RNA sequence: GUAUGUCUAAAGUUAUGCUCUUAUUUACUAACAAAAUCAUUGAACUAG
RNA sequence: GUUCGCGAAGUAACCCUUCGUGGACAUUUGGUCAAUUUGAAACAAUACAGAGAUGAUCAGCAGUUCCCCUGCAUAAGGAUGAACCGUUUUACAAAGAGAUUU
RNA sequence: AAUCUCUUUGCCUUUUGGCUUAGAUCAAGUGUAGUAUCUGUUCUU
């Protein structure tokens, strides 16, 4: 178990990437920290870093300090503090889900404040008005470096990379759209998995292009819209009725 | 400016709390207008700071805590509260929220209650609603892959099998419940389920785990009285076992359904 | 619950009111009560 | 320090008083408003005038105010915003100015150039010049 | 705070903008405390923002007027003598550094170099006996509890031979008109008239 | 940082505090990068200060001796109108520049009595005082000017700017008030006002042309209202 | 010639009589154009 | 750590030295803030076009607006800064006549 | 007693929305091009 060891330094401080992004213009703006006087087609890049749950997880100062929030950089596989980190370095689980319950209404598992509305691209931290537990997995083409692959193999790879980030409710790969939907048991695990898988690559060491992994642009993991499928919609309504029944007991008990 | 609406659960059980007040310190998450920010800690040594994320006006309109946006009387989310009031009043009450910045600003200036805040702000009606809710509470390639699926063979003691085939999976069932019930039986496990196929496959770490699994009761596995049926799957499986496209998965599900109806 | 309210020692170099900005705002009209218009009382115009 | 919002058009005259209503205002919107300046809200809206209330005049010896629109001079008690008297202002036309002396004489200056003198308590027009 | 590329500097950047309104004051404090020609170097107390946005020189250049008058007089004489005796007085170029040259790092390029001699007119062992040991100090007699009230440097009290020596050293800059009638019809009131 | 927050990356601030465009600017870039007197005055003050500090740095490096330092400082304080553009943004500073020129004259002729022309006078104390006193009064002015500029950066520009009645607006504002008065009198006399006021515009053109204004069928009291307001405008 | 405005179009996938051929007339528009009398000379120049 | 008091060992006994022990002195920092893609800066670039009252070329000043930009600004500038140019049906009644219907 | 269409009366129902020095001045032009346009002739009709 991760609780049996101390966290491991994922990337040494000297190995961290410089805060100055790749040049996309004639002049670097020292206020916004972005290149200016130019234009580019697509600024995304494949994450040089990746979380390895079995290897990196362990105790940090956060566990002793009674920290509630998880480490964002740990999820991204790039935390340089290792055991000295103020935030938790492990996959969210039921015990931590329980301790986060009062803050999770307005904060994600990383402690970032949620918004009223989703970004128009559905990316970001997410809305506090919806207990959204489902992620959209786009950019599969670039994540595979445009490697031709069968739908079932794509689904198997997505299941592998995501199932290790918490309890999964269900997974669907829509070949008609070349996109995947991953639904988690707890929202905090969807938040954590979203940050961990963002900009990652779906390639494996058993692939030809493994050495070219960072050439293109990585996986685009964002929040999922309302599922339009009537079959899903009805079970969503049944979940709502179950939650309301399970809440009426608490209301009659309190009053 | 009225005092902040912070709930007991956010304040905590500590005897005394020091709260920092910052006039115009923040922009309300709901209405985007500036408001007096209050921030505090449950205890001087705690590692987290709790901030009022919404202004007193928006909180009052919604009858919620400024620090956690849960109902100030029932301490539950707005969405669930409005649904619970809808179930008893049949009026289908809801808190509609503005999209445009100008409309958010405009809405926050109205001296009205939104959605269920009407019921929950007046304690008389809240009680007069808890009583009514009590009355509610008490009351095409299938022909090929069907030889890849192990459907001809049976649940048995002798053959050592590390992999199994699951079918008659109701779509309501999440994957984690299946893994959890197998974990309960084994006293603790790679699972594939395709819900459009209504079937899946289970792969164990080593043969003694599969043997311990088959030691406990073609077989059956229970999920809230859903009878998932189970067969030893000696031929190793992958995601391709249940079809390469959606239509193939659905066709497989219908085939398995009629096979189940024949078996029953 | 007894709360001790204290003012933050602000950094004199930073903006004193983080939330202060120029914002146009259309305010709603509060139609709480009707005000009667008590108006009690050939082609030259 | 305070901006009193309520009138739906240009304000013609304002009068300060020592107690609530501390501000009395007349407008082109044909209303006379008595204000609670501390609250910044109107204590009372007087709507009897049909046309722009061009002129007002506080009585120097009693807590009342006169107001006028074309052919219509009215007196109001400020303590409660009650209509006291309707003057015999018929056919006098547009009234540009009002004045009240301590002898209860009310003067109304017509835009047609006619000086009208009235007894403030009765509203009786006693002289036209 | 040379390169504030990291996001951690977002607040410091705002502090920098906030310091701009106080920059003229800091400039005044710096310039009023400028080292005089008889001082090689000068330590000044400074008040600095913790983000490094601004540094204010936090002290007042208090001086003893007859001493300061004598110091500048000795400097004046030394300068006239140097202009007389130096065949080629090479005036320095302005600006001293190229527009493209970044400001030198004090601790790397200046702090280690031994300072050059200041303008100190050679004082006589006997005629300047009473002033020689301290005339060119940064705050002369600051530590002498008899001549000065203390390091706050607010009041001075000198003896006759010292005042005489300061008066004598000040002849090029001191006032020589003892007769008040010199200003007949050439005084404040006659100019007002 | 101020330049870059405004997005003016095409303007480069030299280490001697000169501000120059790095490319030919479009008219929109030129309009947007049109920095005001508060910024330019602050920059010129920084330039003056750096000139002084750099001279002291040259002495500390050992590149100039103490006499060259004193003379250099005196030169700087006497040539602010040449070494900086400060006069461009706050032309009253010419008073200080003139004072320094005058001080140099009285100083040099005292100093050079038996020495003739040439560098070497380092008596910078009087001109230095002149610039310190300039800063004394410039401080509150720049605190207000720069404070307002930075306030606009964080808070944005005010939406409730009330334009005053200046000479360039006098006729327009006079017209607005005249029309409003005429309209009030007409509407109150009557038992589409914008159409009625067209008669006022015609009566004014008639008055200017000395053409008699007479509308057949015009109500007599309204004609008298228009005529009196036309006479008031005429007066 | 400007001010200034507009455009830029895959993917970074969100689940279900009245005309015609054609030779002219007239008007408007063109920073298009080095045009022969009145030892080589308008010549790169004009914008709200 | 220091210091005041007490037990003890060392010394012939003090001073002094060490081990033990009680009291006194000193008493809760900091965050509205985590370190590149996904919680938000813009210009620019390529193309086309080339400014209201005009037959033509233009100075303007305003007003209204939930558009603002530059500027220290209640000054001034930003094409008269821009947008403005479209779409338009009922407080609908009175008098009378000739045809339609039982 | 209830339709339909006339005629008159009423209603005006897409029914002129500022300012200054009429705000000011101008309306003589080659080649070629572009757009619209004109007479005629056959043709369409
Ligand atoms: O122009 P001049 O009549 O010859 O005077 C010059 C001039 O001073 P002013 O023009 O200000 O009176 C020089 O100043 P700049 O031209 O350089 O500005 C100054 O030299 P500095 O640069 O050292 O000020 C020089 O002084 P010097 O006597 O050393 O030659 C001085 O000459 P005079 O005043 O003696 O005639
Ligand atoms: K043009
Ligand atoms: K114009
Ligand atoms: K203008
Ligand atoms: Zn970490
Ligand atoms: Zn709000
Ligand atoms: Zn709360």
């Amino acid at each position: 178990s991760w609780r049996d060891k101390s966290a491991k330094v994922q990337v040494k401080e000297s190995e961290l990437p410089s805060s100055i992004p790749a040049q996309t213009g004639l002049t670097f703006n020292i206020w916004y920290n972005k290149w200016s006087q130019g234009f580019a087609g697509n600024t995304r890049f494949v994450s040089p870093f990746a979380l390895q749950p079995q290897l990196h997880s362990g105790k940090t100062r956060g566990d002793n300090d009674g920290q509630l929030f998880f480490c964002l950089f740990f999820a991204k596989g790039m935390c340089c503090l290792g055991p000295k980190c103020e935030y938790l370095h492990h996959i969210p689980d039921e015990e931590d889900i329980g301790k986060l319950a009062l803050r999770t209404e307005v904060l994600d598992c990383f402690g970032r404040e949620k918004f009223a509305d989703y970004r128009e691209d559905m990316g970001g931290i997410g809305s506090f008005r919806k207990k959204n537990k489902t992620l959209y997995v786009g950019g599969i083409d670039g994540a595979l470096n445009s490697k031709h692959l069968k739908p079932a193999q794509i689904e198997s790879r997505i299941r592998f990379v995501f199932s290790r980030l918490g309890d999964i409710d269900r997974i669907r790969y829509v070949e008609s759209k070349n996109c995947g939907f991953v639904k988690f048991k707890y929202q905090a695990n969807a938040e954590f998995a979203k940050e961990a898988m963002s900009n990652q690559t779906l390639l494996l060491p058993s692939d030809k292009e493994w050495d070219d992994r960072r050439e293109g642009t990585g996986l685009l993991v964002k929040w999922a819209n309302e599922d339009p499928d009537p079959a899903a919609q009805k079970r969503l309504q049944e979940e709502l009725k179950l939650e309301s029944l399970n809440m009426m007991v608490h209301l009659i008990n309190n009053n | 400016e009225p005092p902040p609406n912070i709930c007991e659960q956010c304040l905590g059980d500590e005897a005394n709390i020091r709260m920092t007040k910052i006039p115009q310190g923040s922009e309300c998450k709901i209405c985007t207008l500036p408001f007096t920010l209050y921030h505090f800690k449950t205890s001087k040594r705690s590692n987290n700071i709790i901030k009022t994320l919404i202004c007193v006006r928006c909180a009052t309109q919604r009858n919620i805590c400024q620090c956690c946006m849960l109902d100030s009387r029932w301490h539950i989310p707005i969405q669930l509260r409005d649904h619970l009031i809808s179930l008893v009043n049949e009026e289908n009450v809801m808190t509609e929220e503005a999209k445009n910045d100008m409309m958010k600003r405009f809405l926050s200036l109205k001296n009205v209650k939104l959605g269920g805040a009407q019921i929950t702000s007046d304690p008389s009606e809240a009680d007069n609603i808890v009583d009514k809710l009590k009355n509610i509470l008490l009351r095409v390639d299938i022909s090929h892959i069907l030889k890849k699926l192990p459907l001809n063979e049976s649940f048995l003691k002798n053959p050592s099998t590390k992999s199994f085939f699951l079918y008659n999976i109701d779509a309501s069932i999440p994957e984690w419940k299946i893994t959890d019930t197998v974990s309960q039986l084994l006293g603790i496990l790679s699972l594939i389920v395709n819900h459009k196929a209504k079937c899946g496959g289970l792969r164990f770490q080593s043969s003694e785990l599969g043997e311990r699994f088959v030691s406990k009761i073609r077989g059956v596995l229970l999920i809230d009285r859903f009878r998932i049926f189970i067969i030893p799957w000696s031929s190793g499986f992958s995601a391709a076992s249940f079809g390469t496209n959606t239509a193939e998965n659905i066709k497989l599900s219908l085939s398995l359904n009629k096979l189940i109806q024949l078996e029953l | 619950h007894h709360i001790e309210v204290v003012s933050k020692q602000m950094d004199p170099l930073l903006p004193r009111f983080v939330g202060k900005k120029a914002r146009k705002v259309v305010a709603p009209t509060e139609n709480d009560e009707v005000v009667p218009v008590l108006h009690m009382d050939p082609n030259e115009w | 320090v305070i901006t009193l919002v309520g009138h739906k058009g240009p304000i013609n005259q304002v009068q300060c008083t020592p107690v609530d209503p501390q501000v009395v205002s007349s407008s082109t919107d044909a209303t006379v408003r008595l204000w609670d300046v501390v609250a910044g809200k109107t204590m009372k809206v007087l709507t009897h005038h049909k046309r722009s209330v061009r002129a007002t005049a506080l009585h120097p010896k009693e807590f009342s105010v006169a107001s006028a629109c074309t052919d219509d001079i009215r007196s109001w008690g400020l303590a409660e915003g009650s209509l006291l008297t309707n003057f015999e202002s018929e056919k006098t036309g547009i009234i540009n100015t009002l004045s009240i002396n301590q002898d209860d004489v009310l003067f109304a200056g017509g835009d047609n150039g006619v000086l009208s003198f009235y007894d403030y308590k009765s509203g009786h027009k006693y002289q036209s010049l | 705070h040379s390169d504030m590329a990291s996001k951690m500097y977002n607040t410091d950047k705002k502090a920098f903008l906030g310091a701009l309104k106080y920059l003229p004051h800091a400039i005044l404090k710096l310039l009023e405390n400028m080292p005089h020609p008889w001082e090689q170097a000068k330590e000044v107390k400074v008040l600095y923002h913790t983000s490094g946005a601004i540094t204010f020189v936090n002290e007042t250049p208090r001086v003893i007027e007859p001493v300061y008058t004598a110091q500048w007089s000795a400097t004046w004489i030394a300068m006239r003598r140097e202009k007389r005796d130096r065949t080629h007085f090479k005036r320095m170029r302005f600006p001293p550094f190229d527009d493209d040259e970044p400001p030198l790092s004090y601790e790397q390029h200046i702090e280690n170099i031994e300072p050059l001699d200041p303008i100190n007119l050679p004082l006589d062992s006997q005629d300047d006996e009473y002033v020689k040991d301290w005339l060119y100090d940064s705050r002369p007699l600051e530590e002498d509890s008899k001549k000065v009230n203390g390091t706050s440097y607010k009041k001075w009290s000198f003896d006759l031979p010292e005042m005489s020596n300061l008066y004598r050293l000040s002849t090029p800059l001191r006032d020589e008109v003892t007769d008040k009638n010199y200003y007949y019809l050439f005084d404040k009131k006659s100019f007002f008239n | 940082l101020l330049i870059h927050r405004k997005g003016l990356t095409y303007l480069h601030l030299d280490y001697n505090f000169n501000l120059k465009p790095t490319k030919t600017l479009t008219t929109k870039e030129r309009k947007k990068s049109r920095l005001g007197n508060s910024f330019h005055l602050m920059r010129e003050l920084l330039k003056m200060m750096k000139l002084i500090v750099d001279t002291h740095v040259q002495f500390r490096l050992g590149n100039v001796d103490a006499f060259q330092l004193a003379d250099g400082i005196h030169y700087i304080l006497n040539h602010i109108g040449q070494l900086t553009g400060i006069y461009r943004y706050k032309y009253k500073v010419m008073h200080q520049i003139r004072a320094c020129k005058d001080l140099k004259h009285i100083i040099y002729y005292k100093f050079n009595k038996n020495l003739g022309k040439g560098p070497g006078c380092g008596f910078w104390q009087p001109a230095w005082r002149v610039w310190l006193n300039f800063l004394r009064g410039t401080i509150p002015l720049l605190e207000r000017y720069i404070g307002n500029l930075i306030t606009r950066q964080f808070e944005g520009r005010s939406n409730e700017i009330v334009k005053t009645t200046t000479k360039q607006r006098l006729d327009a504002y006079y017209d607005l008030e005249l029309r409003n008065s005429v309209m009030d009198d007409i509407l109150e006399m009557m038992p589409k006002a914008r159409t009625i006021l067209q008669h006022l515009s015609e009566a004014w053109r008639c008055w200017k042309a000395n053409i008699p204004w007479d509308v057949p069928g015009m109500p007599a009291p309204i004609k008298k209202i228009i005529e009196r307001y036309i006479k008031s405008k005429a007066d």
